[PDB]
C-alpha cells in the first residue's frame, strides 16, 4: 500500500492569510492524487482533482502544485467558509489511501481557561465508582496540558479529556478532565488535585482538593 | 448531478454482520459506469478506504486488510449497492461513506479533463455491547471556598447511560450563556457519561435556582437535578 | 466601443419540430422484417436535463406514419397469391345439423357449388363450410362481397403474428421521449430524453381491447384529447395486465380445390369431433380490479360523487360493435357484453366466457372494395393475450345529468398505434448557429 | 486514476444548458450528424440526410468557417438584431432560447457572412498580386 | 471517407502529416525498405490488423489538437 503522509497537521491562519499543505507519497504515482475539503458534520466535497485541475464550482482562489512524490495545496486568500479539514487522496494504484487530514482553525487572540474541580458528592461515593471532573473554561489556543496530581504524586490513566468544538461566538474552546476511579481506590487516597498548563498562564494553575 | 443516499443500522452487536445499503439517484440515461466506493472515518482519525465496485462489471475490488471480511454487492436494476462486513469489532465503529466516482468524456477517447466524485451524506455506525439504560445524574456542585472569585462554575455528571444521544437543559432551557455540554465518551463499563457545565455570576448564588433538566429518549428518562452549594 | 462580431457555432444543441420519414429497425410474415435494419443490442439512451418539451400524442405525425407503413405492408403481402374472381357463385346451402351445439345452430352452413375446374372448359361440383356471417340469402346463398367486390385469397404461407417494430429516423434528426410519469399525452414534460428510436411496438390489431402493448409505470392513465368533448375517444392504459385466453377448438380441416392453372382455393371439408362455439375467458376478479382502478381514475375528470355506469357498444358494424381481432390467423369477433356492464357509486377460480364468432371474409381497414378471403387453420387453435389497454366513448347525456355512461370502442387503428407512439416526438437538429463575441478574426 | 467511472457526454446533453456551458460541447453533436417498402424508405431517409449534411457544410464553406467549430468573423453584430449583453446571453440563457430570439435575422446574417467571406477573398487576392 | 480524412484534420490535402508518433510493433521495417522495395498493396495487408487503433489514435490526437486550439484562441 502506498503511504501518505501530510503536513502541517494543525495550523492556525486569519481571514485573507496564505496557507500552504505538503502531501507526500511513498513511491512515485505520477499526478494521481486529488485534494478533498470536509466540512464539520457534512460530506467531503471535490476541490482539486490530478492535483493541477480546478473542479467546477470550487473558488479559483484554491490551487495545486507539484508532481511526483511531493504536490502542494495552496489557499490564496483565507475565507471565513474555508474553515474545513482538508486531505489528500491517491489513486494512483489499489488500495485508495486517504491523508491524514488538515483542520484549519479561525485566529484569534490568548485566552487563558478558567480551571475549576468539583469533588464528588456523597452520593456518588456509595455507587463504587466516582468521576473527579476538571473543567477548562473558554480558552484559546486549543494546545493545553492537564495533568492529574494524587497525594502530590503525577499518575497517569483512568483520565479522559472530552473537548467542545471551536465556540462559534467568541472562538475559544472548553475542556473537561475526568478521573474515574472505584470508590475503594478513590478512599485509598486524600488529596486529588488536576495542574493546568495553557499559553494564556504564566505558571501553571493547579486546582486541588482534599478528602 | 448524481446524488448518493445511505442508510443501515445505526448500532450493531459485536461478531455479527454489519449490512449498509447506499442508493443512487442518476445516470444521465447515457450508458455511463460509476464507481461505487464505501469508506469510513473511525473517531478522531483519518479516512479509510473499505471497497469498491464498478457498476457495470462485477469486478470488485477490497483493502488487502478488509479482504477476509468484506463483501460488496450491487443492484443495477433497482440502482443501489450494499456492503457486508464480517466480525466486527470495537474498533470498526465510525462514520461511513458511500461515493460515486466518474470521469467526464466527450467520446470514448475524447476525455475532457473533469470527474465528479461524490460522496454520501454518511451514517454513524456504533459497535456497543451493552443495553438500554438511563442515566444517573450526579450535581457538580461549585466549592464553598471559590466565592471568592467572581464567576462560579456549576454542572451536572450524566453518567451511566446506554445508548445516545442525551440532551441537557439549563433552568428550562431559560439557560443558554456559558452552558457547555461536552461529547459523550464511552466508559470501561460500556455505558456513556459526559458532563454539561456552566459558569454564572458568583453574585448569584442564593439567588438563583440552578437545575439541569437530563433527557433521554431510549429509556424514557428525564430527570431535573437541583444544584446547590454546600454550605458547611 | 463594443466591438461586437459573429462568431458561427457548428454542433449547436438546438432541435426543431419537423416531419420525415422513418426507416424500419428490427432482431414469411405480412411485417417484411427481413427487408429492416438490425437494431442496436444496446440502445443508447440520453437524458436531456434541464430541458422541457411540449408534447401532443393526438396530432403526432408518427402514428399516420405508422398506420400508412402498416396499410402499405398488408397491401404488399396480399398481392402475390390467388385473387377469388370465380368464388362468386350461387350457393345450394343446408343447416349443419351434426354433433352441434344449441349455442351454434346455424352459425356454419355446408354449402355445395360448381367451381372452375383448371381446364376452361369443365366444371367440378364442390362443397365447403361457411360461417353464416360470410352468406347473405339471394336454401339460396352467396357471399357477402359478391355485391362489394372481390376477395383476395391470403397467402397460406404468410404469417399473422405481430413482430415489434422500431421506427428509427435518419441522421440529423432525433426523437424525444417523454419519460414523464403521470403524463397526460398534451402539453410540457419536464423530464425529456433523447433517442435514436424507439422501442419494439407490436402492431397487434384490435378493437374494444389493447392487446399486448406496454402497460402503465403508476397507475392506470386516462388520457382524451377533450375529456369533455363526447365525441373524442378515450384511451385507457393499464398498469397490470389482464390475461384473456381465446380458443376456437372446432377440429377444422383443410381442403385444396384447384380453381384453374396454379391457382388453389382452400375450404374448410369437415369438423372432426364435436362442434362448439369459440370463446375468450377473462379472470373475473382481476377484470374487477383493473375496472376499479379505472373507475378511481376517471372520476377525478368528471367527478368525485357520480355514478360511473360500464355499458355495452352502442351500434354499427361487427368489427366496432365488438372486440375484433386476430389471433393465429383466425379472425375473432368476441360479444364483450360480460366485460363493460356494471356501475359504480362513490362509498375464485371462476371467470367471464365471451362467445366469439369467426370470420373468414375480411375487411381490415376502415376501407369499402377492398375484401380478404382467410384460409382455414388447421386443428383446434387456443392463445393468450396480455389486455393492457381499453379505448372507450362517453355518452352524450347532458350536464345535468349526474351519470356518465363508458362504452366500448374502436374501429380506427390510429388509436392502437397512438397507444403506443403517445411518449414519443421527432425533431429535427440545427447544429449551425450565429452569437456575438468580441473576437475578430 | 484506478478507481474511476467512465461518463460520456451525450448527444444534445447540454440543450438546456447556458449557451456558455454549451458551447463547450459542440463535438458530441458535430460528430455523428450524418451517419420492399422498408427499403425504398430507408434509401429516401439517405439520401435526406445527406443532403442535409452537405447543405451544412457548404454554408460553413462558403462563410470560411469549414472544418471548424467555433469560427470568428469579421462582420460586426448590429445592435438592432438583439440589445442584450454579452453576460446575460452567455450566462442566463440557452441556445434554443436564442434561436428563437434571432430566428427572424438569421438570413440577413448569413447573407453578410457570405458577402464578406468574399470580400475577404478578393483582398486575398489582391495582397497575393503583390 | 472526405469526414474521416476531416476528424484528422487532412481535409483537402493528398498528402496529410499527422502528430501520431508510429510505433515499432506495427512494423519494424525501415523507411527505405517500405518506400523503395514494396508497394501499397502489401504494406495495407500487413497494416491490416492495425488500422483501427491508428484511426482512433488519429482521431483523438486531432481533438486534443482542436481543444487546445481552442483554448489557445479563447485567450
Ligand atoms: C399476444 O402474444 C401472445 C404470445 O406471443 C400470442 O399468443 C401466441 O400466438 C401464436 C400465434 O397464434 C402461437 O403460436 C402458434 O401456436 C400453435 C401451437 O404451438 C401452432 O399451431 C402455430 O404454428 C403454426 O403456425 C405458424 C404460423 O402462425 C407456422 O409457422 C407453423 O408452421 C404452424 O403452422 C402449421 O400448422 C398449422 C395448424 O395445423 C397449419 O395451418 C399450417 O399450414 C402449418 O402446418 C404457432 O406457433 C403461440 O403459441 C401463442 N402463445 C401463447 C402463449 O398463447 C397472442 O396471439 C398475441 N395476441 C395478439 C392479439 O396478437
Ligand atoms: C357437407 O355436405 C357434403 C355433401 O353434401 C357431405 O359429404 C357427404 O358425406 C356423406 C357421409 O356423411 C357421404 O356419404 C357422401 O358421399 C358425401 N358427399 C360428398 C359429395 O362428398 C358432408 O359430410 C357434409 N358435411 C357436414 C359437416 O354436414
Ligand atoms: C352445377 O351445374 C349443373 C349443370 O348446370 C347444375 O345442374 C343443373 O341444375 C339445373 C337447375 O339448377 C337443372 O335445370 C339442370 O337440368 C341441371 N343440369 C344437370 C346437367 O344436372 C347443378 O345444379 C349445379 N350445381 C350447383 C351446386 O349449383
Ligand atoms: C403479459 O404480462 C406479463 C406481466 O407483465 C408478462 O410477463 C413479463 O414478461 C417479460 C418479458 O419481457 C419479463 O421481463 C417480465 O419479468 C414478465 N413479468 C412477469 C410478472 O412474469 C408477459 O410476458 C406478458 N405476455 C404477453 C404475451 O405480452
Ligand atoms: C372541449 O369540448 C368542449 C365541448 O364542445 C368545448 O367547449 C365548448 O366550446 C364551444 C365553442 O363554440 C362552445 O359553444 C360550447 O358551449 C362549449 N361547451 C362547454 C361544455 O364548455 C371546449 O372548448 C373543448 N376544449 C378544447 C381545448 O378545445
Ligand atoms: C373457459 O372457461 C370455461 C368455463 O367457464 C372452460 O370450460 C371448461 O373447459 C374444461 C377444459 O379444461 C372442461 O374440462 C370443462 O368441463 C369445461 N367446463 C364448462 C362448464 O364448459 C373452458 O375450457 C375455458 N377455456 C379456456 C380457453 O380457458
Ligand atoms: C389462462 O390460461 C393459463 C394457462 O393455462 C391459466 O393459468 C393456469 O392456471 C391453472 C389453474 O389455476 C394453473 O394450474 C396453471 O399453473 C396456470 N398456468 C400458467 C402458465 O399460469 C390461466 O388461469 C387462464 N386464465 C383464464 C382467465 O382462464
Ligand atoms: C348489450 O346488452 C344488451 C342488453 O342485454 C343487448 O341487447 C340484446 O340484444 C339482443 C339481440 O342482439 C336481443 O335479443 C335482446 O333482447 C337484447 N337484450 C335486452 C335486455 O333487451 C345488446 O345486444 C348488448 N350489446 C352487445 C354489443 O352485445
Ligand atoms: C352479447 O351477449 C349478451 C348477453 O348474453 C346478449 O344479450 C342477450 O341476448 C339474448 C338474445 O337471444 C337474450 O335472450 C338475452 O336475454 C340477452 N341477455 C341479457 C343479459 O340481456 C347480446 O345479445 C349479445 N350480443 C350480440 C350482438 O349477440
Ligand atoms: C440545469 O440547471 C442547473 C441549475 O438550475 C445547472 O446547474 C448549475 O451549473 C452551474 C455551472 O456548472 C453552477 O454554477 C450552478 O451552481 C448549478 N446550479 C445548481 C442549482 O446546482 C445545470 O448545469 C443545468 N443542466 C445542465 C445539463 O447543464
Ligand atoms: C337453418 O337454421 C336457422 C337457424 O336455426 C333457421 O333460421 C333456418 O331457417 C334454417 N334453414 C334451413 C333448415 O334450411
Ligand atoms: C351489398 O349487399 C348487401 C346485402 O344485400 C347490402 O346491405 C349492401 O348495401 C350491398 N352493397 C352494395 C355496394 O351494393
Ligand atoms: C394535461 O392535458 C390536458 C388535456 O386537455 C389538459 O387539460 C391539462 O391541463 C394538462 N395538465 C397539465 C398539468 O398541464
Ligand atoms: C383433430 O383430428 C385429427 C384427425 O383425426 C386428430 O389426429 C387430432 O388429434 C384431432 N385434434 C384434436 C385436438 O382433437
Ligand atoms: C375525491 O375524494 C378523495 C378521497 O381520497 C379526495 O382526496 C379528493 O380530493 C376528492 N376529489 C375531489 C375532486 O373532490
Ligand atoms: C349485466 O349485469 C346485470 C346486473 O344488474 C345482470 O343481471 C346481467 O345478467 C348482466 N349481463 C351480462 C351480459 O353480463
Amino acid at each position: 500500500d502506498i503511504q501518505m503522509t501530510q503536513s502541517p497537521s494543525r495550523l492556525s491562519a486569519s481571514v485573507g492569510d496564505r496557507v500552504t499543505v505538503t502531501c507526500r507519497a511513498s513511491q512515485d504515482i505520477d499526478k494521481d492524487l486529488s485534494w478533498f475539503q470536509q466540512k464539520p458534520g457534512k460530506a467531503p466535497t471535490l476541490l482539486i482533482f490530478t492535483a493541477s485541475s480546478l473542479q467546477t464550482g470550487v473558488p479559483s482562489r484554491f490551487s495545486g502544485s507539484g508532481s511526483g512524490t511531493e504536490f502542494t495545496l495552496t489557499i490564496s486568500s483565507l475565507q471565513p467558509e474555508d474553515f474545513a479539514t482538508y486531505f489528500c487522496q491517491q489513486d494512483y494504484s489499489f488500495p485508495l489511501t486517504f491523508g491524514g487530514g488538515t483542520k484549519v482553525d479561525l485566529k484569534r487572540t490568548v485566552a487563558a481557561p478558567s480551571v475549576f474541580i468539583f469533588p464528588p458528592s456523597e452520593d456518588q461515593v456509595k455507587s463504587g465508582t466516582v468521576s473527579v471532573v476538571c473543567l477548562l473554561n473558554n480558552f484559546y489556543p486549543r494546545e493545553a496540558s492537564v495533568k492529574w496530581k494524587v497525594d502530590g504524586a503525577l499518575k497517569t490513566g483512568n483520565s479522559q479529556e472530552s473537548v467542545t468544538e471551536q465556540d462559534s461566538k467568541d472562538n475559544t474552546y472548553s475542556l473537561s478532565s475526568t478521573l474515574t476511579l472505584s470508590s475503594t481506590e478513590y478512599q485509598s487516597h486524600k488529596v486529588y488535585a488536576c495542574e493546568v498548563t495553557h499559553q494564556g498562564l504564566s505558571s501553571p494553575v493547579t486546582k486541588s482538593f482534599n478528602r | 448531478q448524481v446524488q448518493l443516499q445511505v442508510s443501515g443500522p445505526g448500532v450493531v452487536k459485536a461478531s455479527e454482520t454489519l449490512s449498509l445499503t447506499c442508493d443512487v439517484s442518476s445516470a444521465s440515461n447515457t450508458r455511463d459506469y460509476f464507481y461505487w466506493s464505501w469508506v469510513r472515518q473511525s473517531p478522531g482519525k483519518g479516512l479509510e478506504w473499505i471497497g469498491g465496485v464498478y457498476s457495470n462489471s462485477d469486478t470488485s475490488n477490497k483493502n488487502p486488510s478488509l479482504e477476509s471480511r468484506v463483501t460488496i454487492s450491487k443492484d443495477t436494476s433497482k440502482n443501489r449497492f450494499f456492503l457486508r462486513l464480517n466480525s466486527v469489532t470495537a474498533a470498526d465503529t465510525a462514520v461511513y461513506y458511500c461515493s460515486s466516482r466518474a470521469k467526464i468524456y466527450f467520446a470514448v477517447g475524447y476525455d475532457s479533463g473533469g470527474r465528479i466524485d461524490v460522496w454520501g451524506p454518511g451514517v454513524l455506525v456504533t459497535v456497543a455491547t451493552a443495553s438500554t439504560k438511563g442515566p444517573s445524574v450526579f450535581p457538580l456542585a461549585p466549592s464553598s471556598r471559590s466565592t471568592s472569585e467572581s464567576t462560579a462554575a456549576l454542572g451536572c455528571l450524566v453518567k451511566d447511560y446506554f445508548p445516545e444521544p442525551v440532551t441537557v437543559s439549563w433552568n428550562s432551557g431559560s439557560l443558554t450563556s456559558g452552558v457547555h455540554t461536552f461529547p459523550a465518551v464511552l466508559q470501561s463499563s460500556g455505558l456513556y457519561s459526559l458532563s454539561s457545565v456552566v459558569t454564572v455570576p458568583s453574585s448569584s448564588l442564593g439567588t438563583q435556582t440552578y437545575v439541569c433538566n437530563v433527557n433521554h429518549k431510549p429509556s424514557n428518562t428525564k430527570v431535573d437535578k437541583r444544584v446547590e452549594i454546600k454550605t458547611c | 466601443a463594443e466591438n461586437l462580431w459573429v462568431t458561427v457555432y457548428y454542433g449547436v444543441p438546438v432541435w426543431k419540430d419537423a416531419e420525415t420519414t422513418l426507416f424500419c429497425a428490427s432482431d414469411h410474415n405480412v411485417w417484411a422484417t427481413h427487408a429492416c435494419v438490425p437494431t442496436d443490442p444496446n440502445p443508447q439512451e440520453i437524458h436531456l436535463e434541464n430541458v422541457t418539451e411540449e408534447f401532443n400524442m393526438w396530432k403526432n405525425n408518427m402514428v399516420e406514419q405508422m398506420h400508412t407503413d402498416i396499410i402499405s405492408l398488408w397491401d404488399q403481402s396480399l398481392k402475390p397469391c390467388v385473387k377469388l374472381t370465380p368464388l362468386c357463385v350461387t350457393l345450394q346451402c343446408t343447416n349443419v345439423t351434426n354433433n352441434i351445439t344449441d349455442d351454434m345452430r346455424g352459425e356454419l352452413k355446408n354449402c355445395s357449388f360448381n367451381m372452375t375446374t383448371e381446364l376452361r372448359d369443365k366444371k367440378q361440383k364442390v362443397y365447403s363450410l361457411f360461417y353464416r356471417l360470410d352468406v347473405v340469402q339471394i336454401k339460396e346463398y352467396r357471399l357477402i362481397n359478391c355485391n362489394t367486390s372481390a376477395c383476395t385469397q391470403a397467402c397460406p404461407k404468410v404469417s399473422f403474428e405481430p413482430i415489434p417494430i422500431h421506427y428509427c429516423a435518419p441522421a440529423g434528426f432525433a426523437i424525444l421521449k417523454c419519460k414523464d410519469k403521470k403524463f397526460n399525452g398534451t402539453g410540457p414534460c419536464p423530464s425529456v430524453s433523447t433517442v435514436q428510436c424507439t422501442h419494439g411496438i407490436k402492431p397487434v390489431v384490435s378493437t374494444q381491447l389493447l392487446l399486448n402493448g406496454s402497460l402503465a409505470e403508476e397507475e392506470v392513465m386516462i388520457r382524451s384529447e377533450n375529456i369533455t368533448n363526447n365525441a373524442k375517444n378515450i384511451l385507457v392504459q393499464f398498469n397490470t395486465p389482464v390475461q384473456i385466453n381465446c380458443t376456437r377448438p372446432n377440429n377444422n380441416t383443410r381442403k385444396s380445390i384447384r380453381i384453374g392453372p396454379g391457382q388453389a382455393f382452400y375450404a374448410t371439408g369437415d369438423i372432426i369431433g364435436d362442434i362448439r362455439q369459440a370463446h375468450c375467458n377473462v379472470s373475473k376478479a382481476t377484470w374487477n380490479e383493473t375496472l376499479g382502478k379505472v373507475v378511481k381514475q376517471l372520476r377525478k375528470h368528471f367527478g368525485n360523487n357520480t355514478i360511473i355506469r360500464f355499458a355495452n357498444s352502442s351500434g354499427g358494424d361487427l368489427e366496432v360493435t365488438t372486440h375484433s381481432f386476430n389471433c393465429g390467423g383466425e379472425f375473432f369477433y368476441c360479444n364483450t357484453s360480460g366485460l363493460f356492464n356494471s356501475t359504480w357509486i362513490s362509498n375464485s377460480n371462476d371467470s367471464i366466457t365471451l362467445p366469439c364468432r369467426i370470420k373468414q371474409i375480411i375487411n381490415m381497414w376502415q376501407r369499402i372494395g377492398q375484401c380478404m378471403y382467410a384460409p382455414p387453420i388447421q386443428g383446434v387453435i387456443r392463445c393468450v393475450s396480455n389486455i393492457t389497454g381499453l379505448i372507450l366513448t362517453r355518452d352524450g347525456g347532458s350536464t345535468n345529468s349526474t351519470t356518465e355512461t363508458f362504452r366500448p370502442g374502436g374501429g380506427d387503428m390510429r388509436d392502437n398505434w397512438r397507444s403506443e407512439l403517445y411518449k414519443y416526438k421527432v425533431v429535427k437538429i440545427e447544429p449551425l448557429g450565429v452569437a456575438p463575441t468580441r473576437c475578430k478574426r | 486514476a484506478v478507481g474511476i467511472g467512465a461518463v460520456f457526454l451525450g448527444f444534445l446533453g447540454a440543450a438546456g444548458s447556458t449557451m456558455g456551458a454549451a458551447s463547450m460541447t459542440l463535438t458530441v453533436q458535430a460528430r455523428n450528424l450524418l451517419s420492399t417498402v422498408w427499403g425504398i424508405k430507408q434509401l429516401q431517409a439517405r439520401v435526406l440526410a445527406v443532403e442535409r449534411y452537405l447543405r451544412d457544410q457548404q454554408l460553413l464553406g462558403i462563410w470560411g468557417c469549414s472544418g471548424k467549430l467555433i469560427c470568428c468573423t469579421n462582420v460586426p453584430w448590429n445592435s438592432s438584431w438583439s440589445n442584450r449583453n454579452l453576460s446575460e446571453i452567455w450566462d442566463n440563457m440557452t441556445w434554443l432560447q436564442w434561436d428563437k430570439e434571432i430566428s427572424n435575422y438569421t438570413q440577413i446574417i448569413y447573407g453578410l457572412l457570405e458577402e464578406s467571406q468574399n470580400q475577404q477573398e478578393k483582398n486575398e487576392q489582391d495582397l497575393l498580386a503583390l
